């Protein structure tokens, strides 16, 4: 592979290791999904370009439209949870154990 | 001494004892996911060179 | 590992290929059937029991309706169990037939020349 | 008057109907393992002027 | 058909069966006041249906029969009793008053599922909001304790915050020389037993803790001894009234129906009555709960389901 | 053999259609006359066994604990009825459904000729009897004891459905007359000592092999007396006759593997009859007993000789036998005095002499008294471990000695001396309880007089 | 909610699970993993209160990472092989996060924290879907690429999901997590077998299937989610707490019950291949389900618990509201084991 | 109210003979009570165990017992006439088994 | 005898027993008639009659 690919699928690690590690805020962690959405984009992207399928371009844009989804739903929760408790920290989910 | 101590201690009550305490310990979580999260990126990172590298 | 997933020929929702019909059906007296039945008349009984009518008496259509379900659904079910297991058999004969040097008849020995130890029990 | 004494007393005919139903089950059974009657090297035998099978 | 999610989806809604009239009423006052006079003519002159005070077998009233049943298979408390000795070592006081929330409750429940089933009003003599002046008057004079206090608080917590509370709150204010004098006249030798400090306690729960709470759902009625006989009156007041202040206008089609799905299946209403916690006043042993179960299969409508009970004379079982 | 089953499936509805106060009737009634259809199942030949079909077959080790089975039935019946008097009436029909449930599984179980639907029938047994302890018996120590019961059967018995799968891969067949006539020798490594293990561990916990029958003494007196009547007298022998059949795979292996499970029976036997001699509750003795006479009977089938399976079938029966009698005695004065402790009612002879004739009878046949089949089954496998080696003897005298001691200080202890003064309630014995123990003792007479229907195919 | 609303979101779940098993195509697979999230997030909030919103976030959570990984996967293998039909998935390192992903998706140990916490949190409704509807389409991704699965990987994850199971069920008062901690056992034995043999997945996953949705219908008639509420069932109806008690007694594995049969023929499957210490080890195992499977029936059915006075007003009323397929589930989860060879007509 | 729940008292147990001095222990309803004890007895001591027993003392001899001893004496008088050893120390005949080649 | 209506009365609901008995007799018709053009098939494919 070229470099360019390591590079892309080393800000893939980095999302996800972002969203692993949670610190206070949860928009964080919806930031670090987004992150992620947005390297898988890029990283398909170069393949189809590279391969010249000519089909398979239309598969980011599919790859966008849920991650749209993706983003409204996780923020809708927040807004819930921000209503319940006046902050959006993790901390504060924490009524269920196992 | 022996039917109702040590017969008793050697096979059920150690049995009991290991399952009341690693019961303990799996079940008693505090709930949150930053914690298991983290566990969850080093059963990855774990797993992709355990298992992973060896094919 | 799926063993007949994709097996030549194989029509994907079929349930019961047009070869199955080459079989003799199961009787209508098969015990098999006969406790599908069984199966049934419980079902009905628990029925009445769960929503606190009387056991035995209390409907007997919705009883007779349980064990002819049961009995229906069972006919076809062992319909497509007997042809499955019809199909593993003429696999495994054609396979053994068409590979001779995999399963070979070796020289059969009588036990008057065959040596076994004998361990004494004492 | 037989009617009280019937619905009081019809529970009694479930057991014998059961045994004579296991007895015709087992003979039905039997039927089925045939394949070897008047075969055995032990009492292979010539048949009888009249009779057509050894045993049942 | 019975009604469910298939009668809303097409069809049945509540909102159009409102017709000005729904008008839940509650009549409210201390003991032996003529409350329950009001509250007939207040449903005879607005044209609703009325609900008699729920006493300890107001759940015999409505299923099987209406017939009452022994003490001992349903209540398994004595309001007589309570007069007699309420200071009783075997929890008979709060036992009763916890019985008595259960049955108002099932009474909250059937009547606003008559209300939501046709459109009609309802008036009811006393609430599960206002029963709590009798457990405070309870408390106040030792006769329970305060972890019965402490359970009723949790029941209530759990149980009247699924409804709505009634439109408009009517109130007889009789004073407690006037209601000795009442219960003197009347006769009934177990009443006589009451103190006046029993009434004072309800009077003062009343006035200062259900009518300030309840004034801010809804405005309040309050009537003194001599301006409740006129029932007209009192009635002409209730029509002009301007409700536009609580829950009640702020109910849609979706709201109404998950009330109306909570009001009927009574055993939804009742789930929370029976929680288990141990108080010695209402915890019953295995096995007097085991011979009391086994006693009350045995009654001659109760052994199956309505329809289904030949012993009372169910025909065409064997089709059902 | 569906001439047997099906009359106890019959059972099952004609005891769930039968009226309110007619159950014990129809149920003792039909369950002595299907007893009397098995008592056909004592015609063996002397070469191979009865091939009813393709899943059925009865041989010469088999018929008698069928017939031991079907005949303890209807004298659990009548052993119940007292007790559960105040019980209502669904709750008494499903107590008989255990108990029909429970004959139907050991049925089916002596006769099948496969070992994976032996195991299956064997494991179903488990559900009757646990529902039994832990829902009829009387103190709050009956849940540990289910508990136990459960736990100590299960984690011997898994080990035995991987085995058995495993050898139905290897062989391709789990058949009982196919693994016979194919039989071949298991060679002398770690995998075969392992499967040896594994093929005897849930039988050994079954016995119960000594120092794995801690859940016996619990389950046999935390249960009702029905329920401890077929512990004692059926459930205990699934583990001797699945061991009788499974040793024919296990040659020449068992040679050596036997020795650790031979010194754990001697040596527990002694053990357990001299527990015997210190024990306040009268029903653990019963139970003490029965660990000591199963461990002869695990002696006896772990050194494989003809005399030896001879001795264990003749003793397996007698055991049986005794150790129901044994119960129900013990559970009369329970019903009296409402408690188990031995020397609290005290000089019942004087108070009760029929009782006391009975008490005699079934502490003489718990000592062997010859020419009883328990001491013909005893002095068989004593002979056997004398052939087995010279040194046996001594362990084997001192138990007789103990055995004698412990039983006659129960008789001793129960029916001699004064009658406790403050205990006024001890009423005359009802004719039931002289029919139930009648019922026990007269069989075991009949056996001697006919000793060769109950010695195993080896006769 | 509105009733419309509700039947489309349920819907739209079983259209996302539906998607997934009969699609070709890996972008159509994450496309229905999508569309049944986004269906199913609502769902679990139906009865809003914080404590279904906190399982709500929760989930969402694990299922994004789940699919953020899933399509990772993907793109691997289309690098490594310009391949989009769902087959043997010709790379190692693409197998492997596809695998952890999966195992994300369905609550195998490491990655079974979520499971007992979401089901704790929403309604018994909410529960029976999540346990049972929702393993369907994970389970199915992975049986159409068993062969390229890693047994090393598989197996380790099947058999902490069973260990932890066991261990984390012996604790819980509350019946969702016993529950929850029932379903990561019962994961746990369908995934061992998987890289052997394909049907007999399927069939534990049938017979689980009909046994959880026959607790959970039992649970919801009596309307019990803690030990202790349980405990009164037997003084209202006592048939519900016997049918419970037989019910699981089947979950625990004994015979001669249909709850036997699907680790019968497991244990069986893997001594087809040489494999003997695992399936000893799985039932050992086991018995730890059985154990707080026996104390529920101790609390519930076997003995009988103080009861309340307010218990005789519902003796009064009849249950409204009638589940019409409880006596065939509970029938099918008890008596079934006869009909075993039955099992060939799933391949 | 210094208690722990409501509880019904342990009741005293009844003695079947106070209703009935001859009660024969099995039900308190004296006619069901004589009807189980006669179906007891003639059910267990008069068919299953006395017909039964000789049902079992009249087996047909399908062990083959006498069979055996008669097969044994014809075996020993003709040994005995013809100066044959009694019994042979090998049961099959060493013509039809054939041993190793080799030894060594 | 009852305070209410109790919706189902004395006498059953005839269209509900009436589409149950019909089911079942539909039902175990088509069983039959399918069990013997199955047998009659699979007589004439192996040619037994
Ligand atoms: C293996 C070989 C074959 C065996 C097959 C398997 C076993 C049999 C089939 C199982 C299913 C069938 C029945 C299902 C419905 C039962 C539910 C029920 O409640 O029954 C009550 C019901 C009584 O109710 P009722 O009459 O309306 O009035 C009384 C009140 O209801 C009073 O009722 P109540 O509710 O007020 O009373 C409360 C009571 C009520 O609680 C119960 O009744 C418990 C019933 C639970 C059903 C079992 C669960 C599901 C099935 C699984 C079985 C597994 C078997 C495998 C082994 C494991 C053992 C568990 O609860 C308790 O007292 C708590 C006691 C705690 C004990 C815990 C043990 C429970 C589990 C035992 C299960 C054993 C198997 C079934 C036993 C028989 C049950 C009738 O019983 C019956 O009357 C019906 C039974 C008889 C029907 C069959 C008769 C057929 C017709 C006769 C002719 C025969 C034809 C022959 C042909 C030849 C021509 C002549
Ligand atoms: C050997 C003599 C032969 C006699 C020929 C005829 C024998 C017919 C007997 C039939 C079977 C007996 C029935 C058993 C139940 C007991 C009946 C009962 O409940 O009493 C109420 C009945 C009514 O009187 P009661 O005023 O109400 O008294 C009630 C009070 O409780 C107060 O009652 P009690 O103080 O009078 O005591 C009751 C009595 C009854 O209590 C028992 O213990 C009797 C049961 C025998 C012991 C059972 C375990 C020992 C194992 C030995 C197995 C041998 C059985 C052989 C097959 C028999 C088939 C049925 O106990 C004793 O008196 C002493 C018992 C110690 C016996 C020592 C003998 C050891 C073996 C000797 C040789 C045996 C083999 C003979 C051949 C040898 C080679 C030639 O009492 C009597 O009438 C007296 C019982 C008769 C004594 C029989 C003792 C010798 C018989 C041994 C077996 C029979 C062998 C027959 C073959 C022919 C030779
Ligand atoms: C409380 C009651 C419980 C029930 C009792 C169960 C009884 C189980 C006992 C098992 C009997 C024998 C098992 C193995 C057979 C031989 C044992 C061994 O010690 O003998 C020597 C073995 O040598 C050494 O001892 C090696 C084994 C050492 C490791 C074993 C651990 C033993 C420690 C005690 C742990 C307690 C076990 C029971 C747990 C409760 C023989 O030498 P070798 O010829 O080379 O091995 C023979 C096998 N070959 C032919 C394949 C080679
Ligand atoms: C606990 C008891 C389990 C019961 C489970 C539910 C029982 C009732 C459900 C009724 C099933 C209806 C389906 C039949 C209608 C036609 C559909 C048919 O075309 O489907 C075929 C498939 O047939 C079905 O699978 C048969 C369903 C029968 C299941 C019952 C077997 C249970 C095991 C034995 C237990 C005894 C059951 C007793 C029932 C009362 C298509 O085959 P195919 O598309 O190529 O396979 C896809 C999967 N592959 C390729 C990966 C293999
Ligand atoms: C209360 C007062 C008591 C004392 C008074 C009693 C008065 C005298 C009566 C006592 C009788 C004395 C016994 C002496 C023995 C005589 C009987 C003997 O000769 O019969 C034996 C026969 O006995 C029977 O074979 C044994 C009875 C079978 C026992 C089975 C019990 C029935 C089933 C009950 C339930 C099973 C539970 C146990 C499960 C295994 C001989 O056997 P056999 O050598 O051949 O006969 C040769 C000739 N044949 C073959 C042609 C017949
Ligand atoms: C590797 C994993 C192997 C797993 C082996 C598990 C064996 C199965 C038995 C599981 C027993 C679990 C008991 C437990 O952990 O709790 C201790 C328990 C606490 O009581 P609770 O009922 O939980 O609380 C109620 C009041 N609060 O203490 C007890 O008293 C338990 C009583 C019953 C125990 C019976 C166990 C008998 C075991 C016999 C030997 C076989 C054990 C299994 C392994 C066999 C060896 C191969
Ligand atoms: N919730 C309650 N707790 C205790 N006692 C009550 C309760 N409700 C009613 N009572 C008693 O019922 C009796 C009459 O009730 P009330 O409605 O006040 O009089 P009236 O019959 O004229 O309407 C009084 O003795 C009153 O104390």
């Amino acid at each position: 592979m070229p470099l360019v690919y390591m590079n892309i699928i080393m800000a893939f690690a980095i999302a996800l290791a972002g969203l692993l590690m949670y610190r206070s805020h949860l928009m964080s962690s919806l930031l670090c999904l987004e992150g992620m959405m947005l390297s898988l984009f890029i990283m398909s992207t170069l393949i189809i370009l590279n391969t010249h399928f000519t089909l398979a371009n239309m598969m980011p844009i599919i790859l966008l439209v849920f991650a749209a989804c993706e983003a409204a739903l996780g923020l809708s929760l927040l807004v819930m949870v921000s209503n319940t408790y006046g902050t959006d920290y993790v901390q504060n989910l924490n009524l269920l154990q196992c | 001494l022996l039917d109702l101590i040590w017969l008793e201690t050697i096979l059920p009550k150690t049995t009991s004892f290991i399952q009341m305490k690693m019961s303990i310990m799996v079940s008693n979580q505090k709930g949150l996911i930053k914690l298991y999260f983290l566990s969850f990126l080093i059963t990855i990172m774990i797993s992709m060179t355990l298992f992973n590298y060896h094919e | 590992m799926t063993m007949m997933s994709g097996r030549p020929g194989r029509v994907p929702l079929q349930f019961l290929p047009n070869e199955a019909r080459s079989l003799p059906p199961p009787k209508l007296t098969d015990p098999r059937l006969v406790y599908m039945g069984f199966l049934g008349y419980c079902s009905g009984l628990i029925d009445n029991a769960i929503r606190r009518r009387p056991v035995v008496s209390a409907g007997l259509h919705r009883q007779l309706l349980y064990v002819t379900s049961f009995v229906f659904f069972g006919y076809y079910l062992l319909k497509r169990q007997d042809y499955m297991y019809a199909l593993r058999d003429h696999d495994m004969f054609a396979y053994v037939k068409s590979h001779p040097e995999d399963f070979p008849e070796k020289d059969k020995k009588t036990y008057g020349e065959i040596l076994e130890e004998f361990h004494p029990v004492r | 008057n037989v009617l009280q004494i019937v619905r009081d007393h019809w529970v009694h005919i479930l057991v014998p109907v059961g045994f004579v139903f296991g007895c015709y089950l087992d003979r039905r059974s039997d039927e089925k393992l045939t394949a070897f009657r008047n075969k055995s090297l032990l009492f292979k035998r010539e048949l009888r002027p009249n009779e057509e099978v050894t045993w049942k | 058909l019975q009604y469910g999610p298939l009668a809303f989806v097409l069809g049945e809604r509540t909102t159009r069966k409102l017709t000005e009239t729904s008008k839940v009423i509650t009549v409210d006052g201390n003991i032996c006041s003529g409350k329950g006079r009001l509250a007939r003519e207040i449903a005879e002159k607005l044209g609703l249906r009325h609900f008699p005070e729920a006493g300890i077998h107001y759940a015999d009233s409505t299923t099987g029969d209406g017939k009452p049943l022994d003490v001992q298979l349903s209540g398994n408390c004595s309001l007589e009793k309570f007069y007699d000795d309420p200071k009783s070592n075997d929890g008979n006081s709060y036992r009763l008053q916890s019985w008595l929330y259960a049955s108002r409750l099932l009474q909250y429940a059937d009547a606003l599922e008559h209300l939501l089933s046709t459109g009609q009003g309802v008036v009811l003599e006393r609430s599960i909001y206002s029963d709590f002046v009798f457990l405070e008057a309870m408390y106040r004079q030792g006769f329970i304790r305060k972890q019965c206090v402490e359970h009723y608080n949790e029941v209530k917590k759990v149980t009247a915050c699924e409804y709505l509370p009634p439109h408009v709150v009517v109130y007889v204010d009789v004073p407690v020389p006037e209601i000795q004098s009442r219960i003197q006249k009347k006769g009934n030798p177990h009443e006589m037993k009451i103190t006046a400090a029993y009434l004072q306690d309800i009077e003062n729960a009343y006035k200062k803790t259900f009518l300030p709470e309840m004034s801010e759902k809804c405005e309040v009625l309050q009537y003194s001894a001599r301006e409740a006989e006129d029932a007209e009156k009192v009635v002409e007041d209730i029509e002009y009234l301007k409700c536009d202040k609580g829950p009640w206008p702020d109910q849609d089609d979706r709201t109404f129906h998950r009330l109306r799905m909570l009001v009927q299946n009574k055993l939804e209403v009742l789930n929370y009555t029976t929680i288990p916690v141990y108080l010695p006043e209402i915890t019953i042993g295995a096995h007097q709960s085991d011979r009391v179960f086994q006693k009350f299969t045995e009654l001659p409508g109760r052994k199956y389901s309505p329809g289904y009970n030949e012993d009372v004379g169910d025909k065409w079982i064997w089709l059902k | 053999m569906l001439k047997i089953i099906i009359p106890t499936t019959m059972l099952l509805p004609m005891t769930w259609m039968s009226k309110h106060n007619m159950i014990w009737i129809n149920a003792t009634v039909h369950s002595l006359l299907i007893s009397l259809i098995s008592l056909s199942l004592l015609n063996q030949l002397g070469e191979n066994s009865l091939n009813f079909s393709l899943t059925f077959f009865s041989d010469s080790l088999s018929a008698p604990l069928l017939v031991l089975t079907t005949w303890l039935l209807p004298l659990m019946l009548m052993a119940s009825q007292s007790h559960l008097s105040k019980e209502t009436t669904t709750r008494k029909k499903l107590y008989i459904t255990m108990l029909i449930l429970l004959q139907l599984f050991l049925i089916m179980t002596f006769t099948a000729t496969e070992l994976i639907l032996f195991y299956i029938l064997f494991e179903a047994t488990l559900v009757p009897t646990l529902i039994i302890i832990t829902r009829w018996g009387n103190q709050t120590e009956r849940l540990n004891a289910g508990l136990y019961f459960l736990f100590y059967t299960l984690a011997g018995s898994l080990p035995l459905l991987v085995a058995l799968v495993y050898i139905q891969n290897t062989t391709g067949s789990l058949n009982f007359l196919i693994i016979h006539y194919w039989s071949h020798p298991l060679s002398n490594s770690w995998s075969n000592i392992f499967m040896w293990l594994a093929c005897i561990m849930a039988f050994m916990v079954k016995m119960p092999l000594y120092g794995l029958h801690l859940w016996l003494p619990k389950a046999h007196v935390e249960a009702p007396i029905a329920g401890s009547m077929v512990l004692a007298a059926v459930l205990l022998k699934l583990g001797g006759y699945g061991m009788m059949r499974i040793t024919t795979i296990l040659n020449p292996l068992t040679n050596y593997m036997a020795y650790p499970f031979l010194m754990l029976s001697m040596w527990g036997m002694i053990m357990t009859s001299s527990i015997c001699l210190r024990q306040t509750d009268l029903k653990s003795l019963i139970a003490y007993s029965s660990v000591s006479h199963m461990a002869l009977v695990i002696v006896a089938i772990m050194i494989q000789t003809p005399w030896s399976f001879m001795g264990a079938t003749a003793l397996m029966i007698a055991h049986g036998l005794t150790s129901s009698m044994l119960f129900c005695l013990a559970n009369t004065n329970y019903e009296r005095v409402h408690s188990r402790t031995m020397i609290l009612a005290r000089g019942l002879q004087t108070l009760l002499p029929l009782m006391a004739t009975w008490w005699l009878v079934a502490s003489l046949t718990n000592l062997a008294l010859p020419p009883s089949i328990n001491l013909i089954g005893e002095l068989f496998i004593i002979t056997a471990s004398f052939s087995w080696s010279n040194i046996t003897i001594i362990l084997m005298g001192m138990n007789m000695m103990i055995t004698a001691l412990y039983s006659l200080y129960m008789l001793i202890t129960t029916q001699r001396g004064k009658y406790t003064h403050h205990i006024n309630n001890i009423k005359p014995s009802f004719t039931r309880e002289n029919a139930l123990m009648a019922l026990h003792i007269l069989p075991l007479l009949l056996l001697t007089l006919n000793p060769k229907m109950i010695l195993g195919p080896l006769y | 909610m509105n009733p419309i609303i509700y039947t489309t979101l349920i819907m739209t779940v079983m259209s996302g699970t539906m998607l997934v098993m009969i699609s070709s195509h890996w972008l159509l697979i994450w496309i229905g993993f999508e569309m049944n999230l986004l269906a199913m997030i609502p769902v679990l909030m139906k009865n809003f209160n914080p404590r279904a919103t906190e399982a709500a976030t929760k989930y969402f959570l694990t299922q994004a990472t789940a699919s953020m990984m899933l399509m990772m996967a993907i793109i691997i293998n289309l690098l490594y092989s310009g391949q989009w039909t769902i087959t043997k998935m010709f790379n190692p390192v693409a197998m492997t996060m596809m695998t952890m992903a999966l195992a994300m998706k369905l609550g195998l140990s490491p990655f079974h924290f979520w499971v007992p916490e979401v089901t704790q949190g929403i309604s018994l409704q909410a529960g029976l879907l999540l346990l049972t509807w929702q393993k369907l389409a994970p389970l199915s991704v992975l049986c159409q690429i068993s062969q390229s699965i890693n047994p090393n990987l598989m197996l380790t994850m099947a058999m902490l999901s069973i260990l932890i199971g066991g261990w984390g069920g012996l604790n819980q008062t509350q019946l969702r997590k016993i529950m929850a901690y029932s379903s990561i056992a019962h994961m746990g034995w369908m995934t061992a077998v998987l890289p052997y043999n394909t049907t007999m997945t399927i069939l534990n996953l049938l017979i689980y299937i009909t046994m959880t949705l026959a607790m959970f219908m039992l649970l919801i008639h009596s309307s019990a989610t803690t030990t202790l509420s349980l405990s009164h069932t037997w003084n209202k109806m006592p048939v519900i707490t016997s049918l419970m008690m037989v019910t699981l007694l089947s979950m625990g594995g004994l015979p001669p019950l249909s709850g036997f049969m699907p680790k019968w023929m497991i244990i069986q499957e893997m001594t087809k291949n040489e494999s003997i210490i695992m399936p000893t080890l799985m039932a050992m195992t086991a018995l730890l389900n059985l154990y707080f499977y026996m104390r529920l029936a101790y609390s519930s059915s076997l003995t009988m618990f103080p009861s309340t006075n307010n218990m005789k007003m519902k003796w009064q009323f009849e249950h409204t509201k009638q589940m019409k397929l409880l006596p065939t589930m509970i029938v099918l989860s008890t008596l079934v084991l006869p009909m075993t060879p039955a099992l060939s007509s799933l391949n | 109210p210094t208690i722990r729940l409501q509880e019904d008292p342990d009741p005293e147990d009844e003695n079947l003979y106070e209703k009935n001095p001859d009660s024969h222990g099995y039900d308190k309803d004296p006619i069901v009570d004589l009807w189980n004890m006669r179906v007891v007895f003639f059910f267990g001591f008069s068919i299953v165990l006395v017909l039964g027993s000789t049902f079992v003392a009249y087996l047909p001899d399908y062990r083959m017992q006498e069979w055996a001893r008669r097969e044994a004496e014809r075996l020993v008088k003709y040994r005995e006439a013809n100066g044959l050893p009694l019994m042979e120390s090998n049961c099959f005949d060493p013509n039809k088994i054939q041993l190793p080649e080799d030894e060594d | 005898k009852f305070y209410i209506r109790e919706p189902p009365h004395g006498s059953p609901d005839w269209l509900k027993v009436g589409l149950t008995l019909g089911t079942s007799v539909f039902l175990w018709i088509y069983l039959i008639k399918q069990h013997k053009e199955d047998v009659l098939e699979y007589k004439r494919r192996n040619g037994l009659e």
